[PDB]
């Protein structure tokens, strides 16, 4: 039986390659980055009517200036998000300044490869890599708003807008046409809610969809359900204006 | 070094002096002895300056880590007992700790905890730490009321440091005031103790030993 | 490397079962039969040996009855080799509790402790599970007499009368028709022998192939005396109750 | 100063014609203050009796440690511990705590049921086995007991008369010492029964 | 019986201007009553418009500076050459000083540069760990000779405007970089006469927004 | 360099029975015959020498060994596996019982320490079971003489007389009929030889039949006089001359 | 199509080869092209970066190791992120202890022996990255090629990655012109851009797709990017 | 130093403690409470070295509470005191020795008995009809020897404890500032506000 | 050490040791949770096939973690005790260092985090247990009811069921539980949870256990008589 380190005849680690398909099975995360802020949109995807849909969490604060979205097997991300708060917090303790986004992302990517069978004293703290991919959003004074996609591949790209999850293929087709550098914060919110509706498998309502932004002034804020209801009513209007 | 904190109707007044010495030589006369742990907790530095400087910036880390995991502000009760467990592990290795962790949540009311390197964690209503602590106590016990105006309580705090800074050697320098309300601490400015003395002597008539 | 030769004794099956723990249950169904009955005023432990030749000296032999302190005896069914290992870890944990609280160990603690040892090997380690099943008869003031069986899963539950070993099913159905709650220690003895007499592979039932030990409160001052019978008390009690 | 004299106590033990006696005081002091008069010093495993003197907390630590060995010894072998193997055992427990030992003076007394011989032995600190057949003493007032026994004792006393001899040895030594006093227990171990007597003495 | 702390005298001085800061220190390196070296710098450019001096025990001092320059390199390699600012470095050197606390460093440290706004900033450390931002701080052996003279010529302490009779404190100014150099040079000429461990030469490192300039002066050889 | 076998090589075959303890019990049935008989005043154990060649000396080989001065052992199965198990038998007897209680372990006691060594040769990882069965004859003060068999599984049993090895099926049938309750150590010696004469086809010299008693104590082998408390060793392996006496007594 | 000796690194094949080390060498032939060449006074790295798609940015390819040594990867990013971190530390371990700029040649061997000890032992993915390590010490300019087998060699010029062969051909002709260009850093960068244009499969050079780095007798290791490489296309 | 006083009567253990806590020159608090409720029927007063007391009293308490959830049962006071005596024995051999003294007052429900155990810092427990620690012990024992009857009702016992404190106030050279008095009977633990 | 990578991805993108773990929870006895206006009610299936088994001393399916947090479970009985030991531990640890009892959501996050850990540690097989953690936060009367599973993900529910025949019970709870209006009182809620169970237990008054947990640390177990009464009423009510 294969080990966990084995390469294929192509030169790809089996587990790391297989892991990418676990992300395809996850729920939809959309991220649009503008010059005024980044908007994070998620399909909560309740599984019953008895399931209370408010306790489900897919957006989490890392620090007042970094927020995170998850797609895939999301209990693995419990371990990744804990590392991140420590790196971000420990780094504000040693140098009296908030991490960059670009540096924080890279620390979680180093962590990702750690699978193995053990040798000497060296920690290998998984048997298979983190079965989850993350959209790290955030803002520093140096490079404005940024948006990153950190995959268990161990590589991260900075994106203008990426969408991962079940509807990744059809979602990113719509972004490629709709995005340009001149979106504001209130147009991106309606643009995420329009794309979230095309790839969604339910009815769009306030209970099973969540929005989040990141501005310098106010930090990282998750919208309550009340505010999201107004933006859902405001989508139906612009499509009947036409 | 003379620092005091005392509960009252409107929250907590924290007043600290400023002078930091090494024997006869006065090292420096501007020492922010009050450490901003976070926007709702104040910690005072008394005794061994290093220990309290370092281990209460570390304490601000554990407050902001516990605020992200649970998503709620941290009790004053919990913040102090994170710190007594830290210095208890080190005990006898020779560190010196003497702090008041002061905060004001809705469920506890305004609270003070006084953490010591012995391992002591005391809840209290009036505290006073440092060499001049006995002088500050005298003025504070006679004029203290649970019901007191916010004007009169700022002015009572300022006078407790002045009474200590005059008699005791090491304290001196400058007074800082802080008013811990529900929204967090507001810094009430720095007062030089040399210019303050003639002001108090004038208004009240206090101080007659000194011809000045 | 090592992976080729690896049995993997801890994986799940395609249906959410543990093969290797199932099989431990199978090897316990070949070993000798053991029965325990709970009366109002004592407990009978009675076990049938797997050996029976006459060269063997079954008279001083004890491979079924063990005392864990002076209030808890167990019976064994499975690998007798394996069982001596868990009994010394129990003997030691029973005593640690007497050291630290100056009070005889509750039956509930000593049973729950052994179970988790067994659980331990199927959770991690890659070691083969234990091949043993215990009946614990013990006395404590909290519930009086208590009876507990544990198997190589680690799941234990109390009982009024239970049996592990060969034909567990057949022995349970004979007991079920006869057992009553008003039984005394005399009545229980007579039901225990008779039930082993109906299941034994050989038609003859002899005093030498039976092991037998009770726990009675007829020891003075509100106490309990465990006796593992001598071969001469068993012989007389087999003629008394009319099995031969 | 010495750990022994912080709490005090004294044990003595004799032999006679087919029996042993063993006695102690019940006082438990914290230097000048006397705290309690019910603190037993003699504990017994089966038919072996063990007196411990010295620092009161080591007494209680060694009393749960030997109850742990003789219980586990009794289950595995299926006979009670015998006095000869118990002496070896007391000595080996003390010795592995070689450095900074228990500050104690154990006395083993018990009739061997095998041979019928009465048997005593004493120890001290690290683990030196004092073998005698006359009498054995421990504790603060060990000098004073030695004086009493040596003039009083004589080989082979019947059980009723050995009770008179060891009472005077304990009772006159104790009254001439500061750190021993209140109450006294004499156990007459015969070969079948054990008689336990509390003695009336001076409560100053 | 090894006594692991030595002494090497020497004194250092830091003055915070409005757009410049100086850290100066004497170059004489002693042990007891022998002069070991005329010329031995203690003020180092660490890159990023930080200057740092640890004065006191020269062996623990040189080591603390080697490890700090090692922390500036590793700052660049991780956060993509974001320049460590004087504010940042301060909380960092606090972590190296405190990392030993049961065989501590036995040095008195001063760093100086421009902070975010662009005004001179000096930080002063204790050996045990804590640190405070000052306007002016001396250190080393003759620190108690130069401090009081500086409190009188910068902060105008205990000076009152003439003809007000102590009822109006003297008005304060800002200092020019040319003026501060003359203050430091006067201090250290005074220092030499009365204290036996200052001399041979004074070296001033001036930190402006354009870089770091060195200037070297002769003092008395005796 | 590393050991990365931590997993059991003994698993449960799907119909119970641990596969490796079954096999090892077959290598115990290939070994050379060995048997033991208990009397009321001793125990005898006897075995046959097997010779690699006529060149090989056989006196140098010990096939009966001493564990303590009162407990002797003899095996059937594999030679290499018994050598290492007799040395681990003496250490664990001295270290968890001689030093701690003084006297030498009782015979019940000692069998249990040896059975834990066997047992942990399947529970543990990386190993396979010892390919031997032991007979352990000995004498303790409070139960007299006794005789034990410790199998590669770990189970032990008291016997009155038993045999193991290739002639085990034939031997135990004969001992079933011949044994009695009244027996001398001298009479038993005559039964032990008579049986083991049927099982050995090779040369039956008294050089090549090693017999040893756990009889009674020898004042002569003690090595020192003047302590009436101490007693000699109860074990005594007989020389070749003495065994040639009992052969001509057939 | 998957062999029988593809399990751990311990296994040898009956041909004699080690298959798992050969599989890690395919991880280089799917990375993006990168070209290194040196004269006797300047080393130069010219790498063509790779975006993931349009909205995406570009993936870094050139790592500043120190101020006189830098390497460029082609293959798996996290494997290089361990090997570049290790050289950094070994360059500090020389400046601290011996106060010696770590000679380029010695840093190659140090890297090699770190790759070897993971193909000897059971478990341990072999490193699936090919580095080019340029640098300038006391013995002049140096350019190394490091295979994942571990074998390091000294060259006047090489390339690795997808369709590298078209560039490596241009370097075999012009080797005799660009080797003599000394004391002129501009022309040596020009010869390196032309090399990598031969390997393109019509991706087209761009100001955001190209990355150059030089190091010399007088310059520190510096990376040009974005607007800074507009002059050199 | 401190004063901790324990008197056992017909059906109650009464424990008293000192309200004061003095660290150095100053008295810092006059309402502090030096006693933790281990269980619904077990109270434990403690006193001794600075800072160490508080850590060692919360420790014991967590282990006793854990046992109560784990078996769903209340440990008798006999069993609780042997556990506390075990933990002090460990520490005195270990690197850092505790100096704590404790009185454990409890009402065993199995026996319908009050019981009082005194454990000093060496690790020596003894069951008593009344105990104390420190220099405060010296002054009390000689009143109790004289007035105490074993058949006293709860209300007389409190009248005997008013007398013990009045003798302390007159002779000790350290202020302690009255006492908190607590009763443990079969109904639970109630604090009588009067001294 | 023993550190084989027992749990690995398959090419379909599911871990096969985790799917196998969740099938094991299906064969388990059935446990139901429903939260009323201001109570929770945990109903559990007792295997009553067994006869001559004493109920006085036999471990129940509801094990109190603290004095206001209860936990129920489906799956392997043996492995379940391992979670409950680490949970009782975690509840006293959190009381020690921060003060204040654990809030139900935190006690779940710990327990759910243990089941997640054992899906990465090499050498360990996943847990075969899914729990319902229920109770009241301290100084509050909002009922809370959570479910963990051997994937490690946890969610709050208004009603839920785990174990065998769960689809049939869940269907009944989607019709008979109005999300807006809970069972009016504590007595109506018990009558909703019993009536759900009697579909898949096919009656037996002894088979059903009901534990009710109320605000302010009031845990009570309904006795056999009470259960019988309720069953007879519902049977008679429904019968009528």
């Amino acid at each position: 039986d294969r080990g966990v380190s084995t390469f294929s005849p192509e030169g790809r680690l089996f587990q790391v390659e297989y892991s990418l398909e676990a992300i395809k099975l996850g729920s939809t995360a959309i991220g649009i980055a503008t010059k005024e802020g980044v908007v994070l949109g998620v399909e909560k995807r309740a599984t019953s009517p008895l399931l209370e849909s408010d306790s489900i969490e897919k957006i989490v604060e890392i620090d007042r200036h970094i927020g995170c979205a998850m797609s895939g097997l999301t209990a693995d991300a419990r371990s990744m998000i804990e590392h991140a708060r420590t790196a971000a917090v420990t780094h504000n303790l040693y140098y009296d300044e908030d991490i960059n986004v670009e540096s924080l992302t890279q620390s979680v990517c180093d962590l990702a490869l750690r699978f193995g069978e053990g040798a000497s004293g060296e920690e290998r703290l998984m048997s298979r890599p983190f079965g989850v991919a993350l959209l790290i959003a955030g803002h520093d004074a140096d490079d404005g708003y940024q948006l990153f996609h950190a995959e268990p591949s161990g590589t991260f790209y900075r994106y203008n807008a990426k969408a991962i999850g079940s509807g990744s293929e059809g979602a990113q087709a719509e972004l490629l046409n709709e995005w340009h550098s001149s979106l504001t914060l209130k147009e991106a919110e309606l643009l995420v809610l329009k794309i979230l509706k095309q790839v969604m498998e339910e009815k769009l309502d306030e209970n099973n969809a969540q929005l989040s932004c990141i501005t310098k002034q106010d930090g990282f804020k998750i919208y309550d359900n009340e505010k999201t209801a107004e933006l859902i009513k405001e989508l139906k209007e612009k499509e009947a204006a036409e | 070094t003379t620092t005091l904190a005392f509960r009252f109707q409107g929250g907590i007044i924290v007043a600290v002096d400023s002078r930091a010495t090494a024997g006869n030589w006065v090292a420096s006369q501007t020492v922010k002895k009050v450490i901003e742990i976070n926007p709702f907790l104040l910690g005072t530095m008394a005794g061994g300056a290093a220990d309290c400087q370092f281990w209460e910036t570390w304490l601000g880390s554990q407050c902001r880590l516990h605020e992200l995991r649970e998503k709620e502000r941290i009790s004053v009760a919990a913040a102090s007992k994170i710190l007594s467990n830290l210095v208890y592990q080190y005990k006898g290795a020779g560190l010196s700790m003497g702090t008041m962790i002061c905060g004001y949540t809705r469920k506890e009311g305004p609270t003070i905890y006084y953490v010591d390197s012995d391992g002591t964690r005391l809840k209290g209503d009036i505290f006073c730490v440092g060499s001049g602590q006995t002088f500050a106590y005298g003025v504070l016990d006679s004029n203290y009321k649970w019901d007191l105006s916010v004007e009169d309580a700022l002015y009572l705090g300022k006078r407790s440091i002045l009474a200590a800074a005059h008699r005791d050697a090491y304290s001196g320098g400058s007074v800082n005031l802080y008013h811990v309300t529900e929204d967090g601490w507001i810094y009430h400015g720095n007062h030089d103790v040399g210019e303050l003395f003639w002001k108090v002597k004038e208004e009240e008539g206090s101080f007659n030993n000194v011809i000045g | 490397g090592s992976r080729r030769y690896d049995s993997r004794t801890t994986i799940f099956s395609p249906e959410g079962r543990l093969y290797q723990v199932e099989y431990a249950l199978e090897s316990i169904s070949h070993a000798g039969t053991a029965i325990g009955i709970m009366a109002s005023d004592g407990i009978v432990l009675a076990a049938e040996r797997k050996v029976t030749s006459t060269l063997l000296e079954q008279d001083t032999s004890t491979e079924k009855l063990y005392k864990l302190n002076d209030k808890i005896a167990v019976a064994v069914a499975g690998l007798t080799a394996d069982a001596e290992i868990l009994i010394n870890t129990a003997r030691i944990h029973a005593q640690n509790y007497l050291k630290t609280y100056n009070e005889d160990i509750p039956v509930e603690i000593l049973v729950r402790r052994l179970s988790d040892i067994k659980q331990g090997y199927t959770q991690h380690g890659g070691l083969r599970p234990f091949g043993v099943s215990f009946i614990y008869a013990g006395y404590d003031d909290r519930y009086g007499y208590q009876l507990y069986t544990s198997n190589p899963s680690g799941n234990y539950t109390g009982w009024k009368a239970i049996s592990v070993g060969a034909n567990t099913s057949a022995a349970q159905t004979l007991l079920q028709m006869d057992y009553k709650d008003d039984m005394k220690v005399d009545d229980a003895i007579e039901l225990a022998l008779k039930t082993l007499s109906k299941t034994t592979d050989s038609s003859a039932l002899t005093y030498d192939r039976l092991e037998f030990a009770t726990i009675r409160k007829g020891a003075n001052d509100g106490e309990v005396y465990q006796k593992i019978f001598k071969p001469q008390e068993i012989k007389d009690i087999l003629v008394k109750t009319g099995i031969t | 100063s010495d750990p022994s004299s912080i709490n005090g106590g004294i044990v003595v033990a004799m032999t006679g014609k087919d029996c042993v006696a063993i006695a102690c005081d019940l006082r438990l002091g914290s230097q000048s203050l006397g705290v309690s008069n019910k603190f037993e010093k003699i504990f017994h495993y089966g038919h072996v009796f063990l007196g411990i003197t010295g620092l009161a907390t080591d007494v209680t630590t060694l009393n749960e440690m030997f109850r742990y060995k003789t219980n586990l010894y009794k289950l595995k072998e299926e006979r009670a511990i015998e006095p000869e193997t118990f002496t070896q055992l007391v000595s080996s427990s003390l010795y592995e705590r070689r450095f900074g030992p228990y500050f104690v003076g154990p006395v083993v007394a018990g009739i061997n049921s095998k041979s019928g011989k009465p048997f005593i032995a004493g120890f001290d600190l690290i683990g030196c086995i004092d073998e005698a057949k006359d009498f054995i003493v421990s504790g603060t007032a060990s000098d004073q007991l030695f004086g009493m026994c040596e003039s009083l004792y004589e080989p082979n006393l019947e059980p009723e008369d050995l009770f008179e001899t060891i009472s005077q040895a304990l009772l006159n030594a104790a009254d001439r010492d500061a750190l021993s006093g209140w109450g006294a227990v004499v156990y007459i171990i015969k070969k079948d029964e054990v008689v336990k007597r509390y003695l009336k003495m001076r409560q100053d | 019986q090894f006594n692991p702390y030595g002494d090497n005298g020497g004194t250092i001085l830091g003055i915070a201007g409005e757009d410049f800061a100086v850290l100066a220190g004497d170059t004489r390196n002693i042990t007891d009553y022998s002069i070991n070296s005329r010329y031995e710098p203690k003020v180092f450019d660490c890159g990023d418009n930080i200057v740092m001096s640890a004065n006191g025990f020269a062996a623990d001092g040189d080591a603390l500076v080697k490890r700090f320059k090692n922390s500036v390199k590793w700052y660049h390699f991780d956060h993509n050459d974001k320049k460590l600012s004087i504010n940042s470095a301060a909380r960092n050197i606090q972590h190296l000083l405190y990392g030993k606390r049961f065989f501590p460093y036995y040095v008195h440290t001063i760093i100086a540069g421009l902070d975010e706004d662009g005004k001179g900033a000096v930080y002063s450390f204790d050996p045990v760990g804590s640190y405070e931002r000052e306007q002016c701080r001396a250190g080393g052996a003759a620190a108690s000779l130069i401090m009081p003279f500086l409190d009188n010529q910068v902060n105008f302490k205990n000076q009152y405007e003439p003809g007000t009779n102590g009822k109006v404190k003297k008005p304060l100014k800002y200092l020019s970089v040319e003026e501060v150099i003359k203050l430091v040079r006067d201090s250290f000429t005074s220092a030499t006469e009365r204290h036996i461990q200052v001399g041979d030469g004074l070296e001033i490192l001036i930190v402006t927004k354009d870089g770091v300039r060195k200037e070297f002066y002769e003092l008395k050889r005796d | 360099m590393t050991d990365r076998y931590s997993f059991s090589l003994t698993t449960f075959s799907p119909s119970g029975k641990l596969g490796q303890i079954d096999y090892a019990l077959t290598a115990v049935k290939q070994g050379v015959t060995s048997l033991g008989i208990k009397a009321t005043n001793g125990v005898v154990i006897a075995t046959e020498k097997k010779s690699s060649s006529p060149l090989a000396m056989s006196e140098t080989l010990s096939k009966v060994s001493l564990l303590t001065p009162d407990i002797g052992a003899v095996y059937s199965g594999m030679g290499p596996d018994y050598r290492v198990l007799v040395d681990k038998s003496r250490k664990v007897a001295h270290t968890s019982y001689k030093r701690i209680y003084g006297e030498y372990p009782p015979t019940k006691l000692l069998v249990s320490e040896v059975a834990k060594i066997m047992q942990e040769a399947t529970q543990s990882g990386g190993v396979r079971p010892f390919g031997v069965s032991l007979l352990i004859a000995g004498h303790d003060e409070f139960n007299g003489f006794s005789l034990y068999q410790v199998d590669p599984s770990g189970s032990y049993f008291p016997w009155k007389a038993t045999a193991i090895g290739k002639g085990s099926v034939a031997a135990k049938t004969f001992l079933e009929k011949r044994w009695n309750d009244e027996l001398e150590l001298e009479d038993a010696i005559h039964i032990a030889l008579l049986t083991l004469k049927e099982s050995v086809e090779g040369e039956f010299n008294g050089d090549t039949i090693e017999l040893a008693i756990i009889g009674d104590e020898n004042p002569d082998l003690l090595g020192y006089t003047g302590i009436p408390t101490d007693k000699g060793p109860r074990f005594r392996k007989l020389t070749s001359q003495e065994i040639n006496d009992r052969l001509e007594a057939l | 199509f998957r062999n029988n000796y593809d399990g751990d690194t311990v296994t040898f094949s009956p041909t004699g080869r080690l298959f798992q080390v050969e599989y890690a060498l395919e991880a280089i032939k799917q990375g993006s092209v990168t070209v290194g060449l040196r004269s006797n006074t300047h080393a130069v790295l010219v790498a063509l970066k790779r975006n993931a798609d349009e909205l995406s940015s570009y993936q870094k390819k050139i790592i500043k190791c120190d101020e006189h040594m830098g390497l460029s990867l082609a293959g798996l990013a996290p494997d290089a992120r361990v090997l570049s971190n290790y050289l950094r530390q070994q360059c500090n371990y020389s400046s601290l202890v011996f106060n010696r700029k770590l000679a380029v040649e010695r840093a190659g061997h140090l890297l090699c022996d770190k790759a070897q000890k993971n193909t000897q032992s059971y478990g341990g993915r072999p490193y699936g990255v090919g580095l080019l390590i340029i640098g300038y010490d006391k013995s002049g300019a140096h350019l190394l090629e490091f295979q994942p087998s571990g074998n390091v060699t000294e060259l006047y010029g090489t390339a690795i990655g997808a369709r590298s062969q078209g560039a490596k051909t241009y370097l075999e002709r012009t080797l005799d012109t660009f080797i003599k260009i000394d004391g002129n850093p501009d022309e040596l960068i020009k010869a390196g851009v032309e090399a990598i244009s031969q390997s393109l499969r019509d991706e087209s050079l761009t100001v955001d797709n190209l990355s150059i780095a030089i190091v010399g007798k007088d310059t520190p290791f510096t990376i040009y990017d974005g607007e800074a490489v507009a002059k050199y296309i | 130093m401190d004063i901790i006083l324990g008197i056992r009567v017909q059906d109650s253990v009464i424990l008293a403690s000192s309200k004061a806590v003095t660290r150095g020159i100053s008295v810092l608090k006059d309402s502090d409470d030096k006693t933790r409720q281990l269980s619904p029927h077990t109270l434990m007063s403690f006193a001794g070295e600075a800072g160490d007391t508080v850590q060692f009293a919360e420790y014991i308490q967590a282990n006793i509470q854990l046992y109560s959830i784990r078996e769903d049962y209340e440990l008798s006071p006999q069993a609780v005191s042997s556990f506390v005596r075990q933990e002090l024995a460990k520490s005195i051999r270990s690197r850092r020795p505790y100096q704590v003294n404790v009185l454990i007052g409890g009402y065993d429900k199995k026996k319908n008995k009050p019981e009082l155990y005194q454990i000093d810092y060496l690790g020596t427990k003894v069951e008593l009809p009344y105990g104390a620690h420190g220099y405060s012990g010296f002054y009390t024992f000689s009143l109790l020897d004289h007035h105490y009857r074993p058949d006293m009702t709860t209300e007389e016992g409190l009248d005997l404890l008013k007398l013990c404190v009045q003798e302390l106030e007159k002779r000790m050279p350290m202020d302690f500032k009255g006492v908190i008095v607590k009763i443990v009977d079969k109904d639970g633990i109630r604090q009588v506000d009067d001294f | 050490g023993y550190d084989r990578a027992l749990s690995i991805f398959s090419p379909d993108g599911h871990i096969f040791q985790v799917e196998y773990a969740l099938e094991a929870v299906k064969r388990g006895t059935c446990a139901v949770g429903v939260k009323g206006k201001n109570c929770v009610v945990l109903g559990c299936e007792r295997r009553s096939t067994l006869k001559l088994q004493d109920t006085r001393i036999t471990p129940s399916k509801v094990s109190k973690i603290d004095s206001h947090v209860v936990l129920s479970f489906s799956g392997l009985n043996a492995d379940s005790r391992i979670l409950i030991e680490k949970a009782r531990v975690e509840a006293q640890s959190h009381r020690l260092t921060l003060e204040d009892p654990v809030t139900v959501e935190y006690l779940t996050r710990y327990v759910a985090g243990v089941q997640q850990r054992y899906t990465q540690s090499g050498g360990v097989r996943p847990f075969g247990v899914s729990t319902l953690i229920a109770g009241f936060d301290p100084r509050d009367d909002e009922p809370k009811l959570y479910q963990t599973e051997p994937s490690g993900i946890y969610s709050s529910w208004s009603a839920q069921t785990i174990g065998r025949n769960s689809k049939t019970v869940r269907e009944f709870l989607e019709k008979n539980y109005d999300r807006k209006e809970p069972p009016a009182t504590v007595e109506e809620c018990v009558k909703l949870t019993v009536r759900s169970l009697l579909e898949v237990v096919q009656t037996g008054a002894k088979n059903i256990e009901i534990t009710v947990v109320k605000p302010d640390s009031d845990i009570v177990a309904l006795s056999s008589e009470e259960i019988n009464q309720y069953v007879t009423q519902i049977e008679q009510e429904k019968q009528e």
